[PDB]
């Protein structure tokens, strides 16, 4: 039992996985077995979703989070996002589930059967956390893999059927992307946009040409950086800035994952391009704008002049100006005037919502789309009673956008806590006082008094 | 000894009466900016159109407020989540009308307080301490982020962020109950357990250590003079404390290891407040408390009310009255 | 220690489990039957799903007198046909 | 109180013929109403147009009358405005518009009767709560 | 003299797994009956005849919505003894009339007395100062003021809190709508004591855990402590320098620190109790007269205080008919206060 | 060596005996239909 108790290892059972820090062979097993769990869930959950899926109900009425991801890539859907073929969902699930047994197998072997340390067995697979050259080489391999992964999305988009495009003329459809945006001013201009309202940083990406072109740039950058880090070793300024240890490296990744979880939380809450509302339900801004649209349409049909209807506050009951003059929906949804969506943009003119188009060009499919989104607003209780907190039981609904945003905020928050925990500990362990203050060497006793 | 190294050694010096440090280099200007603006706005700012309907709310003392009713009022609903620094306004008078100060205060404060947390880590490193005091402070810090930043983001407007005032806080809480039924959310319930339990264990630990102080003084003097700052020996008898409290409940419900006792004192309120902060942060995306409205039905189908339905009646009264002029359409979807 | 037998000793002894593999399920089944026979309703005076209201009434049988409260409840119970 | 056959007896048509539903029909009507209709009609109101509710008194004064099984089944095939003057299949779910309202594709004639029966029975149970909105919650 | 009294004293004070004591004769039956009454009532007993509510697992409620509800308002402040003139010895009627509520509240009150006597009794036997009992006066002050004094000032036990999760939430919301209790400075002080106590709990626990002396070689620092050691297990000197430089001030006296941790939450609970005594008489902090005079005359004057009263007005009108069924409130739709659209 | 019937024995069973009976009662309730 090498390092398998508290006396030999110094770590109690509740920190038991810390006993693996310098046992690269068992550590490899732990990571591979764990990836099997990830792949297992992906395969099993997809099959569960498919078994429970009724093609005549919108996905977002059915508690689906994985099938919407598959459908967005262009598999199984046609015009308007209608499901034409559920077999791709079946394949994706089966293949992930079968692969998890391979990964589970290798994970269990390395964890309990294979060599505990890899350094004696292979200098290629062996590593020392302090070997800055080896660590950047391992990092370089994984950047190349990630870069290839980004290019697979480009290949799907350009050569293997395309992607679902919520903005496609005619109500949304799978479309092959023939001219991805390559202009670096566009691609990197997204990175310098303010993250506040009306700008939205990278969350504002609103067309597939930018999405595909960005992944071309990311693929190349990752492949180049992966080669760079195979061939180089950290420079002197870098060497002096960091802590070089297993726990330190873990803490940096925890910081990175936390940041990414917060970004994903906002992506799914605001973006309706790579999270099409056909599959995920309307965004919060979207459903709120759709209510104003619904009642503008109802009241205009009854003979109201909605352009000149003064509401109780003095602002337009249906229409008003944004702080920069654009014509926008009134009521409390004035806050959401930055919303853009395929069902709304035909009413937009250079000055914002166009009154002539409102009076003359509203099509029945827009009325349908706005009434559907208004009644699937992402509001609901923890037991999945749809609607405002004061609604009665009847509708079993919570938007996928709420499930995905809340879950990833919670996860991103705890990963930020994990970063602080492990970064603070890595610093203390490197300097040598993570177990407490040396009584005979207490630093404060050598310092001058404050007063 | 060049000038940059001198400056670096002063910044990180453990001899300054107040530690500066690299986090303090961001902390000090941002906290000063937020404090100065807050004090001036609280005393003298004119009314603010919080809900974007040209209906300004008076928050400052000079405009008819006392300490209890006063606030710095959140920025206009017409602005939503847009960035509104002073230089985006046509004049200071415009900026004040639209609640510019609220944005300046909370952004500087959230930066400053995040750096306050880094500064706690930083000084512990300079003194040879263990690093995790800043992890405990992350619980109140996360709570501040929840009511000033995360909740506005999910609802689409800083006008639904918490006001900077006493009665403004109450307004925020009441409307939150109406729109999310937070009392019925298990994360707020875990938060109540966090702070009720934290107050319980605070009085517990304080009373047990106080109960077992070793006699070192006469009755005419404060027992506090029986402890001397820096003394090597413990000042109370933890065995007698454990012997009392073990008999109060039973032996194995009591701590005799001071280290794990104090770890428990840290963990219980910090974990509970994390859950409270996560409650606010997930109700920001409208995943609301349990809804049992009309959950109990008789044989014919009559609704049988429960206490949940009585709560709903109260929430309805809050819902229909809040922001009484701000809604033109039947559903308050944000 | 206070002299009683350690709990860990007791609950890993075969004799403990010989006794409690009977006494635990027996209590559970008694609780089940207390409900399934309907006896719980009658002991505590709790309405069945069909006895909250009369067939056409929608008013609560609320108690409104202090010292005739017992008779008021009995009168409400008669009126269930 | 109990779900009795009296409760489950509703008008079949305008001429005064009644029909008595089974408990299974009523419960099936509730489930299907939740499936296809409650997103806008929860509780008997109409979220996208609150002027029109599903109270029997409101259905009686529609044109043609909708306070009976045949009127309600016809409405789910070919809905009209309240005065009968216009056909609104293009914006209201119906069998005629099952291509654009896909949840209507798997409703059968027997389902329409069960949904209709639920709409006519619920007010007899809930009184003012049906179509009354939040005031009666 | 070794008579029967002294022999009984011997047996009561034996060092056993569960200490008993003289206090145990009061404590154990009353605690057990209060808890058993709450479990019995939330499992089996209705609130149909007193409140018009289902309130038991038997009726379909869950852990959040079960309660032992208060008696009907028409019982007044009756003790509701099982053998009293209302239930007249009828156990089923007693349950239907709310007898379990006074049963739980009264056995609970005497149980709490017994627990505090237990703290005194064990402290005297072990030889410690009785500060744990003194601190326990604060939960007692809360229980007595909220569950006894408050309804005794009101019309009946009906308006006391009912014993359940969601029932207590209704009690919070009633106190906002009717009493404007968030505005009350005695509540504010209680909030300060509870939140300040939670703060002190977290900060002291974390400070100790991050100024520990290295008294062992393991990465788990819990093992490096012995209950009988004479040395402090953490550095008061280093902790004092840390907080002085982070926060400006720090504790330097460990005895003061721990008395303060007793003082803060105990004082806060006591202040909140005083305010609830006022609410027994409706002696509220409801309004600021200066605000009302201005706002009555100046329809452009609006504050967060006036915004909150409109919320209170909504709470009262929309919840009163269901929450006070004995009053028979009929509020037609047209009298209900509402904003635009909602 | 050890006794069987002690004060601790009584305290354990005054709690444990009703608990099991109640768990069975509440389990039965999950199959009640209106
Ligand atoms: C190393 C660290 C260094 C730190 C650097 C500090 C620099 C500033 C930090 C960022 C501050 C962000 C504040 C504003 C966040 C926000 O408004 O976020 C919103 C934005 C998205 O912006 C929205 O983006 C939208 C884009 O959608 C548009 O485009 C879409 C296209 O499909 C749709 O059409 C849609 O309808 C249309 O409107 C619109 O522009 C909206 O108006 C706009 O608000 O999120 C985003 O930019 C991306 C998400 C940002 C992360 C969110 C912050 C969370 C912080 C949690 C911290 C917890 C700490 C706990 C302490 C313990
Ligand atoms: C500290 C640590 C303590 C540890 C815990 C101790 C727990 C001990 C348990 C004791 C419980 C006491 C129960 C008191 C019941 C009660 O009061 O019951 C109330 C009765 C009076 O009954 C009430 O009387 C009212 C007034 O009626 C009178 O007026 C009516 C209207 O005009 C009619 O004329 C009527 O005929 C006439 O009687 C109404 O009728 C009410 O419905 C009826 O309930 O008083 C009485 O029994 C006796 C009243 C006199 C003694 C009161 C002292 C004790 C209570 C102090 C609390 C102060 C509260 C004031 C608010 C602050
Ligand atoms: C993803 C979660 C995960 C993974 C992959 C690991 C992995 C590991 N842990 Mg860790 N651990 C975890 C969570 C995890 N742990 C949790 C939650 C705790 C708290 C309880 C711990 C506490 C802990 C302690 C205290 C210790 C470890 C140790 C270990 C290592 C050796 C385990 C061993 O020797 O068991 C031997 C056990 C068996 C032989 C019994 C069965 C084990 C197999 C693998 C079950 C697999 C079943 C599966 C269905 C089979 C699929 C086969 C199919 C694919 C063909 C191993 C790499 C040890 C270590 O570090 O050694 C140096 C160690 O001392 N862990
Ligand atoms: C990729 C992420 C990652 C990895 C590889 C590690 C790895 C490690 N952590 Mg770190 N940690 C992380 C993220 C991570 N952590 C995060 C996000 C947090 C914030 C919560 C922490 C907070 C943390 C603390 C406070 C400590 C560690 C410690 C450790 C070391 C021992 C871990 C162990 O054996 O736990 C054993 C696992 C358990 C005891 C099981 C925990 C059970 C969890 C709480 C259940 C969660 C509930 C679940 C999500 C849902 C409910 C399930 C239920 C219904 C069945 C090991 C190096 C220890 C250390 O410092 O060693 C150096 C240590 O003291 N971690
Ligand atoms: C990314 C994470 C994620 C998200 C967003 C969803 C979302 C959803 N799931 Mg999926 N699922 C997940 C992971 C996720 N799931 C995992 C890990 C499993 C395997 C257990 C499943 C297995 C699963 C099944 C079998 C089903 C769903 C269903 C659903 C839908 C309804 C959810 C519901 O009612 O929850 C109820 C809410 C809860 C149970 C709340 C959990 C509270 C946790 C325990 C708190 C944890 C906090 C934190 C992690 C711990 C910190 C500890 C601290 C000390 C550090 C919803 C779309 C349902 C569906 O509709 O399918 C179509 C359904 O039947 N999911
Ligand atoms: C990233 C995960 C990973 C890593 C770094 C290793 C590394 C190692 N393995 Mg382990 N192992 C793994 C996963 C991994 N394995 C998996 C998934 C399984 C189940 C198939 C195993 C089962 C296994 C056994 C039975 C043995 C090892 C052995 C070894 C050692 C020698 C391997 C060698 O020289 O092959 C040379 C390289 C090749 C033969 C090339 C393989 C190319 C693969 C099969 C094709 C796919 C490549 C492509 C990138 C895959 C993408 C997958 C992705 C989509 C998930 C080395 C330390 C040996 C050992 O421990 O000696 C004592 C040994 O006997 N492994
Ligand atoms: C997982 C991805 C990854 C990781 C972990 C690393 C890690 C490393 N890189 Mg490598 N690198 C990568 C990918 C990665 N790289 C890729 C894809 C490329 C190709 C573009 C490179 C090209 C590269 C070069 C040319 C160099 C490195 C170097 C390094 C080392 C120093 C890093 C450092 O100081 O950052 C700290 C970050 C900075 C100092 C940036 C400036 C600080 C700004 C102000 C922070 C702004 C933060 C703000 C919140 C940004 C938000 C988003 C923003 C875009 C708006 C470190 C080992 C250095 C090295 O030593 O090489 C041997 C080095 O010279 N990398
Ligand atoms: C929102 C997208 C709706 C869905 C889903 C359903 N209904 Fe509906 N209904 C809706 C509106 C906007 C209206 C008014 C139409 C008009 O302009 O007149 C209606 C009306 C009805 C009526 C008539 C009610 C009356 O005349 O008093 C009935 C009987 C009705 N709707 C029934 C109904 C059924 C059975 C549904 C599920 C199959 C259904 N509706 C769904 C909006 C929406
Ligand atoms: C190390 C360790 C650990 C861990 C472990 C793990 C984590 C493992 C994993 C594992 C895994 C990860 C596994 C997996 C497996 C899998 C499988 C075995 C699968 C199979 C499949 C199948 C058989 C399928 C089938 C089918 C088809 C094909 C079709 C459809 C239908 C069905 C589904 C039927 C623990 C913590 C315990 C502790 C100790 C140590
Ligand atoms: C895909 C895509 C795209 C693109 C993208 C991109 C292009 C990205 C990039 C990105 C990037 C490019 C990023 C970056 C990042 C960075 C970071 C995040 C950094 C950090 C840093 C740090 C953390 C540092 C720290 C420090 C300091 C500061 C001092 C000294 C010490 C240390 C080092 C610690 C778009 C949008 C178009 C569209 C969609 C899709
Ligand atoms: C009132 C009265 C009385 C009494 C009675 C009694 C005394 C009773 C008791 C009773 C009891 C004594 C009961 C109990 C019950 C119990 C239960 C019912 C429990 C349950 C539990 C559970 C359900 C759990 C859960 C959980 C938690 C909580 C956490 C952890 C995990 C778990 C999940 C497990 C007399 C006769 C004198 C007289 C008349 C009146
Ligand atoms: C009430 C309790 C009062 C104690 S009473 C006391 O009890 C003694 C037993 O020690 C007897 O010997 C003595 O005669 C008797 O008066
Ligand atoms: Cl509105």
């Amino acid at each position: 039992a090498t390092n398998r108790d508290q006396e030999s290892s110094g770590f109690a059972w509740w920190a038991g996985n810390a006993r693996l820090i310098n046992l690269s062979g068992k550590l490899l097993g732990a990571h591979v077995a764990h990836a099997g769990l990830i792949v297992f869930w992906a395969g099993a959950m997809t099959l569960f979703e498919l078994a429970h899926f009724i093609p005549e109900k919108p996905m977002y009425e059915q508690g689906l989070i994985l099938i919407p991801h598959i459908a967005t890539l262009g598999w199984g859907v046609g015009p308007g996002g209608e499901v034409v073929d559920t077999f791709p969902f079946f394949v994706v699930g089966v293949v992930h589930l079968i692969s998890s047994a391979v990964l589970g197998f290798g994970g269990v072997y390395h964890a309990i059967r294979g060599p505990e340390t890899l350094e004696e067995y292979s200098s290629f697979f062996g590593y020392d956390w302090k070997d800055k050259n080896k660590m950047t080489t391992i990092l370089g391999f994984h950047l190349i893999v990630l870069g290839i992964g980004a290019l697979l999305l480009v290949a799907k988009a350009m050569f293997f059927g395309g992607l679902y495009d919520t903005w496609a003329p005619g109500g949304g459809d799978v479309r092959v992307i023939t001219n991805p945006t390559l202009d670096p001013r566009v691609i990197f201009g997204y990175l310098l946009k303010s993250p506040f309202g009306g700008e939205g940083w990278i969350v504002s990406v609103n067309n597939l040409e930018d999405v595909v072109g960005g992944h071309i740039w990311i693929g190349l950058i990752c492949i180049a950086g992966g080669i760079w880090h195979i061939l180089t070793t950290p420079f002197g300024w870098a060497r002096r800035a960091f802590i070089w240890s297993g726990e330190a490296y873990l803490s940096y990744s925890l910081g990175a994952l936390s940041m990414m979880g917060f970004i994903a939380t906002c992506f799914v809450w605001f973006n309706n391009t790579v999270y099409p509302s056909e599959f995920y339900g309307p965004t919060g801004p979207e459903a709120s704008q759709a209510q104003a649209m619904t009642f503008l349409i109802r009241d205009q049909k009854l003979g109201a002049n909605v352009g000149s209807a003064q509401g109780p506050t003095g602002l337009g009951k249906y229409l008003m100006r944004s702080p920069t003059g654009e014509i926008i929906f009134g009521g409390e949804t004035m806050r959401f005037w930055d919303f853009r969506g395929p069902w709304l943009e035909p009413l937009r003119g250079p000055n914002g919502l166009d009154l002539n188009k409102i009076k003359n060009d509203i099509q029945p499919w827009q009325e349908r789309r706005a009434a559907e989104y208004m009644t699937h607003a992402p509001l609901g209780s923890l037991n999945s009673v749809g609607g405002v907190a004061t609604e009665i039981n009847s509708v079993n609904f919570v938007s996928p956008r709420s499930w995905l945003a809340t879950s990833h905020f919670v996860l991103a928050f705890f990963f930020l806590v994990g970063h602080l925990w492990h970064a603070g500990r890595a610093r203390a362990a490197a300097a040598g006082f993570e177990k407490g203050i040396d009584r005979e060497s207490e630093p404060v006793l050598s310092m001058p008094s404050l007063d | 000894a060049n000038l940059w190294e001198r400056f670096c050694n002063w910044v990180t010096s453990t001899d300054n009466r107040l530690y500066v440090g690299w986090f303090g280099v961001i902390m000090i200007p941002t906290l000063l900016a937020a404090t100065i603006c807050f004090v001036i706005a609280f005393i003298a700012a004119p009314p603010v159109d919080i809900d974007g309907i040209r209906e300004p709310v008076s928050g400052s003392l000079l405009y008819g407020n006392n300490i209890i009713t006063g606030a710095v009022v959140p920025s206009s609903n017409a602005i939503g989540l847009h960035f509104y620094p002073i230089w985006e306004a046509a004049s200071l008078d415009e900026w004040l009308y639209n609640g510019g100060p609220y944005q300046l205060i909370i952004f500087h404060f959230l930066l400053g307080a995040s750096c306050y947390m880094g500064r706690q880590w930083e000084l512990s490193y300079r003194l040879g301490m263990r690093p995790w005091i800043c992890v405990a402070y992350s619980a109140p810090l996360a709570s501040a982020f929840a009511v000033f930043l995360i909740y506005p983001i999910g609802q689409g407007s800083f006008s639904d962020g918490m006001p900077l005032g006493i009665s403004g806080t109450f307004n925020f809480m009441i409307v939150f109950q109406a729109e999310h039924n937070i009392l019925m959310h298990p994360f707020h319930q875990l938060g109540v357990a966090g702070v009720f339990g934290g107050a319980l264990f605070c009085a517990m630990h304080g009373s047990l250590v106080t109960s077992s102080l070793i006699r070192e003084t006469t009755e005419t003097e404060s027992a506090n003079y029986g402890y001397k700052f820096g003394q090597e020996e413990e000042t109370y008898n933890i065995v007698a404390a454990h012997g009392y409290f073990g008999r109060l409940i039973f032996q194995y419900a009591s701590f005799n290891n001071s280290r794990s006792l104090h770890f428990f004192l840290a963990a219980w309120p910090v974990v509970g407040v994390w859950f409270a902060a996560l409650g606010i942060s997930t109700m920001a995306f409208n995943l609301n408390g349990f809804n049992f409205n009309h959950s109990v039905i008789d044989a014919k189908g009559n609704v049988i009310n429960t206490w949940a339905d009585i709560i709903n009646r109260a929430n309805l009264g809050m819902e229909v009255m809040h922001e009484r002029n701000a809604h033109n359409f039947p559903l308050d979807l944000a | 220690t206070t002299g009683e037998r350690p709990f860990s000793d007791i609950i890993t002894s075969v004799r403990y489990w010989v006794i409690h593999s009977i006494t635990i399920p027996a209590l559970f089944i008694a609780g089940w039957l207390f409900v399934s026979t309907g006896l719980a309703y009658d002991v505590f005076g709790t309405p069945r799903p069909d006895s909250y209201y009369a067939q056409e009434q929608r008013s609560i049988p609320l108690v409104t007198d202090r010292f005739e409260a017992k008779q008021q409840v009995e009168t409400f119970l008669e009126q269930l046909k | 109180a109990e779900l009795t056959p009296e409760v489950l007896t509703v008008p079949l048509n305008s001429e005064g013929k009644t029909i008595t539903l089974t408990e299974k029909q009523y419960l099936e009507g509730k489930r299907l109403f939740q499936y296809a209709c409650a997103s806008c009609h929860v509780g008997g109101i109409t979220k996208t147009n609150p002027s029109l509710d599903l109270r029997t008194e409101t259905l009686a004064l529609a044109t043609p009358p909708r306070d009976n099984i045949e009127g309600l089944v016809d409405y789910m095939k070919n809905p009209t405005t309240y005065d009968g003057e216009q056909e609104i299949a293009e914006v209201h779910p119906s069998l005629r518009s099952a291509d654009i309202f896909p949840k209507m594709r798997n409703l059968t004639e027997k389902d329409l009767v069960a949904i209709a029966g639920h709409i006519l029975v619920e007010p007899k149970i809930l009184g003012d709560k049906w179509g009354g909105g939040k005031v009666y919650y | 003299e070794r008579g029967w009294f002294d022999i009984l004293d011997d047996w009561l004070k034996r060092d056993r797994f569960v200490f008993v004591g003289w206090s145990g004769i009061l404590l154990f039956p009353c605690a057990y009956l209060a808890l058993g009454g709450w479990l019995t009532g939330t499992t089996f007993v209705t609130s149909w005849y007193t409140h018009g509510l289902a309130s038991s697992y038997l009726e379909g409620c869950n852990f959040l919505t079960v309660a032992v509800s208060t008696p009907a308002n028409s019982m007044g402040h009756s003790l509701l003894l099982l053998w009293g003139p209302e239930a007249q010895g009828d156990f089923t009627r007693w349950c239907q009339l709310g007898g379990l509520w006074t049963f739980i509240a009264l056995h609970g009150a005497f149980g709490l007395i017994g627990f505090m006597l237990r703290q005194f009794e064990i402290a005297r036997l072990v030889g410690v100062r009785p500060y744990n009992a003194i601190a326990f006066s604060a939960p007692i002050a809360v229980f007595v003021s909220v569950f006894l004094i408050y309804p005794l000032g009101q019309s009946s036990w009906f308006f006391a809190p009912s014993f359940g999760v969601a029932a207590i939430f209704r009690f919070l919301l009633f106190f906002q709508g009717f009493h404007n209790w968030t505005l009350n400075p005695f509540h504010m002080m209680g909030v300060a004591g509870v939140l300040g106590g939670a703060l002190l709990c977290a900060i002291h626990g974390a400070t100790v855990e991050n100024t520990l002396f290295q008294d062992g070689e393991g990465a788990s620092t819990f093992r490096a402590f012995n209950p009988t050691q004479a040395e402090e297990t953490y550095s008061m000197v280093t902790a004092n320098r840390f907080w002085s430089q982070i926060f400006g001030i720090a504790f330097s006296n460990k005895r003061w620190l721990h008395f303060f941790m007793l003082f803060v939450p105990v004082t806060g609970l006591w202040m909140s109790a005083i305010g609830v005594v006022g609410l027994a008489l409706n002696l509220r902090s409801y309004d600021f007269i200066s605000q009302e005079i201005r706002a009555a005359e100046d329809p452009e004057f609006e504050t967060f205080y006036t915004k909150n009263l409109l919320l209170n007005e909504g709470i009262r009108a929309w919840m009163a008919p269901q929450d006070q069924p004995h009053e028979n409130f009929v509020f037609p739709e047209e009298v209900l206060p509402r904003g635009n659209a909602l | 060596s050890y006794p069987i019937f002690t004060v601790r024995w009584v305290a354990v069973h005054t709690l444990a005996v009703p608990t099991i009976f109640f768990l069975g009662a509440i389990a039965a309730m999950q199959f009640i239909q209106r």
